[PDB]
């Protein structure tokens, strides 16, 4: 709440079933490899 | 012949099959979606 940023982007999508945990930096799997890949130095948070 | 085996042994008497003197194609197990988890320690699954 105190810090400030130049821009923020909100990427919204739905995932069902297992692998929901795979949305995290440096993770492997069908979802992380073919569907949505996060950068190694990603700074932010994932809410589900 | 190991992964599509008819019946697996109990954990008290686990089986140990030795695989040798052959060409081992590891691409089928990696791309096949039939596995629920595939986590490798020591070596990366994509350079195998
Ligand atoms: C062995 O298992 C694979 C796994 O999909 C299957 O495609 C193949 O038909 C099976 N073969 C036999 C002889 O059980």
């Amino acid at each position: 709440n105190d810090l400030c940023f130049t821009n923020v982007y909100a990427d919204s999508f739905v995932i069902r079933g297992d692998e929901v945990r795979q949305i995290a930096p440096g993770q492997t799997g069908k979802i992380a490899d073919y569907n949505y890949k996060l950068p190694d130095d990603f700074t932010g948070c994932v809410i589900a | 012949e190991v992964f599509n085996a008819t019946r697996f042994a109990s954990v008290y008497a686990w089986n140990r099959k030795r695989i040798s003197n052959c060409v081992a194609d590891y691409s089928v197990l990696y791309n096949s979606a039939s596995f629920s988890t595939f986590k490798c320690y020591g070596v990366s699954p994509t350079k195998l």
